[PDB]
């Protein structure tokens, strides 16, 4: 009735929370539950939408204006139309961001930088590296009665810039058409006649196959180097023929800028910065911290 | 006779002695019990790289700081054939054994984090995956290492880039003295095959 | 002609002339052991590629 | 699935019924993504309309 | 609804670190990674060759120079070939080393031995036995005036040596054809009359099954038996016939010798060394240590 | 195999595609070796390509 | 055999192929004991000569 055992010695090791890191795997997590089998239904008539908005392909999908520039009919020909807004007329091709404030507040000066990213840039800042296709879509804000020829063209590798001491930016004398000529670098000439829009895809290309997702993070004089290798090259936006405009409408343009992403890839489920991802709370008062 | 300097591809094996394959699987059939025919094995194994690896409390710790010393000496066998080779790629595993003769607090803990190569630990956040055990009921500190990388293949020279592929942070809450030992994952290997560098032999000191 | 056969075409790179008896890097002959950085392996010519 | 492990993943893996890349742009509707209506596809809801023993207590 | 075990009390070993030091097993390593079923691809266009360069046949097949002697017109006919290089005219027969040179820097005076390995002997350094059949090409620089016959044999058993504080030498007072007939060897007459080159395999002969892979460590006057122990024999290159060369040539040639292995075992994964694996990084300067 | 151990080893063996012997000189292609490529045989991309819910989340 | 506990014994029985009283003072063949030649009936010899991908590190 009690017979012996014949099982041999198990060897094991004390290991509490193994693997709890990952995404798979059986939780021994205790539920404060009646059933062990507790489990919500599905998602019908839970949220408006039945679509999946947590799949990095809805959320890098959905786009943000990151540039409004301010093209003027005294902007030169082949010179990148840097009046408006940052990063003038240079726009860096990746997930990650490139544009950054410092706001200094104070004895002291404590400086603390912020970002302004779209989603494609909110998901890439929690990973390590990413790889994907940039996708921009150049509007004009203008009437019937502007005319004029946009020469948008891809140029790889690093981008000319004047580092600062807390921020970095595009060096727009190294970007006309004398230093920069645009004849052997892939373009799109946009009329303006009557038509306002082109959308812009740029594969991936470049010597890695993985990109950082550092950016600007922490990117000035001294920390230069992750920020190029964070990008795979820069659209420099030029006019080819002057802005054209009677005095019976507006001396000069808007240019609004779209970003998203397209067959996107992310490795690494932890950043590169130098601390964690943490939100910016703007404050009461210019005076807090 | 003709004038030339020429070659016959002459070849002469010395006995009539049976198929060599035979002999040796009758050899280690008798001898060994098992064959090694290929040295990535050597790499899934586990060696010891340092009997004693002292920490400081409260401390991030690259492992670099080990390993940099490590594969130049040439004892483990990560470091011995990575003199054979010019690439790697793959991930790594790293087994920390207590060693610990003094108790520093209630409760001990042992951590470890991901970092890019080459970093310090006042350029990384503490986030991402981790793992962490207590050398009390496990004294064995098991972990492994992706192949994170910005590139397919990794060199074993100095490069311009840094960060471009993942490595281990390590941190405890007290003083810890560690045995550790290193290997490669299931994907790990090297690359071309080139030359052999010296080796180091048996030192003796004479007072001459 | 591509560019790329434009690349394939052999150009002289260098051009070296060795004389017997000299004991000049050229001609002295690989050694056995190397002890120190002083005394490396001599070579002829290198070339750093591509 | 060319695993040396015995046992090829911690968890049984369940179809979903998905026809679209999962990392592209195009949307994905959440409810192919897994089966979890108000049938016997879920285990209590199940135990109840079989009338199992065991949501009774024996 | 809760139902009593029915499990026997399984009997257990809190052993961590079970089998680390063998190659195959479940490793309880954590993955500091996403998913648990993190894998890599195959080897498909990552190294320049779809060639396994991790195989013992490759590494050991890889052969190197290790004998450069040169041969002039006073040798002495059935007299070892002793100029040039180490180990003049005998070639032990083996995977591991046989030469080294001793640094000797400055009170003392410490002596560190160092070893020119072709991978053959780098490999074998890793065991502690060692089995195979030991393959050498013995190739000629000469001209097509030079002329002359070349006997290799070989000889089973220990080497005759002159013996020393530090290291070991052959003894060629004991390998003249007076003392060492080759009538009763294995050999080959090579005529250098056009050709220059033979290739000659010597499979494993020997009253063990393996041999050791000590070979010259650690060997001299009072450690010797190892050395010996770790080879199968050796083989001696003399002048059957003077070489013959009208002054317009040079008055010597060259013999240079390649060594790898082939059929190769290894027994043990620890090395029957004195010390660890260690490898000699030259200094920048014959002062260091 | 002749094995006391109901488990005759630790792992399950994976077949090669290999006609050399392993321990010889002559050349080895390293993608015999094992069929890992870019299909259904690696676990997380046949996860991916099989929609399975656990990708997902679910 | 009659046994209450599932696992009849702490391992698998091998078979021998010998037809003697092992107790009993006939010579016994010692090949006969147990078939361990050089073939595919031991582990890592089968390993080997079938070529599977672990004896290469995959």
């Amino acid at each position: 009735s009690k017979p012996r055992n014949q099982n041999q010695v198990m060897p094991l090791q004390n290991v509490p929370g193994w693997g709890y890191s990952l995404y798979k795997g059986i939780d021994m997590s205790v539920p404060l539950a009646y059933d062990p089998n507790n489990e919500l239904g599905d998602l019908r008539d839970v949220f408006p939408s039945a679509v999946d908005e947590m799949a990095i392909g809805y959320v890098c999908g959905n786009p943000a204006i990151k540039h409004v520039l301010t093209w003027s009919t005294t902007d030169v020909v082949q010179n990148p139309i840097s009046n408006g807004d940052d990063w003038g007329g240079v726009i860096p091709v990746g997930m990650p961001c490139y544009s950054k404030t410092i706001r200094a507040v104070k004895a002291t000066s404590t400086k603390t930088e912020v970002m302004d990213p779209a989603p494609c840039e909110y998901v890439a800042n929690l990973f390590s590296y990413w790889r994907a296709t940039m996708c921009y879509r150049i509007t004009v804000v203008k009437t019937a009665f502007h005319t004029g020829r946009l020469e948008i063209f891809f140029e790889p590798g690093s981008i000319p810039t004047v580092r600062t001491a807390d921020n970095l930016g595009p060096d727009q004398t190294q970007l006309n058409g004398t230093i920069a000529p645009s004849d052997n670098n892939y373009k799109y000439i946009l009329d303006l006649t009557n038509d306002t829009e082109v959308t812009i895809k740029v594969p991936y290309v470049s010597n890695k196959m993985f990109m950082k997702t550092v950016g600007i993070y922490g990117a000035h004089d001294e920390d230069n180097w992750n920020f190029d290798e964070s990008f795979t090259g820069f659209l420099c936006i030029r006019p080819i023929t002057k802005l054209m405009a009677p005095d019976t409408v507006s001396q000069k343009v808007s240019i609004v800028v779209w970003k998203w992403a397209e067959d996107v890839v992310v490795v690494e489920p932890k950043p590169l910065t130098s601390g964690p991802t943490q939100v910016y709370n703007p404050p009461a008062v210019a005076r807090d911290l | 006779i003709n004038l030339s300097n020429k070659t016959d591809e002459n070849t002469i094996s010395f006995f009539d002695s049976g198929d060599p394959e035979r002999m040796n699987s009758e050899a280690l059939m008798r001898g060994c019990g098992e064959q090694i025919v290929n040295l990535r094995p050597l790499l899934r194994t586990f060696r010891t790289i340092n009997d004693n690896w002292s920490l400081a409390a409260n401390t991030k710790t690259p492992i670099t700081d080990l390993t940099n010393t490590a594969d130049a000496e040439g004892r483990d066998y990560m470091s011995y054939l990575s003199f054979l080779y010019r690439f790697y790629r793959g991930g790594r595993r790293y087994k920390f054994f207590n060693t610990t003769p003094l108790k520093q607090s209630q409760t001990c803990y042992v951590r470890s984090f991901l970092i890019p190569r080459n970093y310090t630990a006042d350029e990384i956040n503490t986030d991402g995956p981790s793992h962490i055990t207590y050398p009390v009921i496990n004294p064995v500190h098991e972990v492994e290492v992706p192949f994170y990388s910005q590139y397919r293949k990794i060199p074993i020279a100095s490069t311009t880039d840094k960060g471009y592929d993942s490595s281990l942070m390590y941190y405890t809450n007290v003083g810890t003295q560690q045995i550790v030992a290193r290997a490669g994952n299931d994907d790990f290997t090297f690359g071309w095959m080139i030359g052999t560098p010296q080796l180091q032999g048996i030192t003796k000191e004479v007072a001459n | 002609h591509s560019i790329i056969q434009f690349l394939q075409r052999p150009v002289l790179i260098d051009n070296i002339e060795i004389v017997a008896g000299t004991t000049a890097d050229n001609n002295t002959a690989l050694s056995r052991y190397v002890l120190d950085r002083t005394n490396p392996q001599k070579y002829i010519k290198q070339w750093t590629l591509p | 699935p060319t695993s040396e492990n015995p046992k090829i993943g911690p968890i049984s893996e369940v179809a979903s019924g998905v026809k679209t890349a999962a990392n592209g742009i195009e949307r994905i509707p959440v409810l192919g993504e897994i089966a979890k209506p108000v049938t016997a596809a879920v285990k209590w809801f199940a135990d109840i309309v079989g009338g199992v023993a065991a949501i009774f207590g024996w």
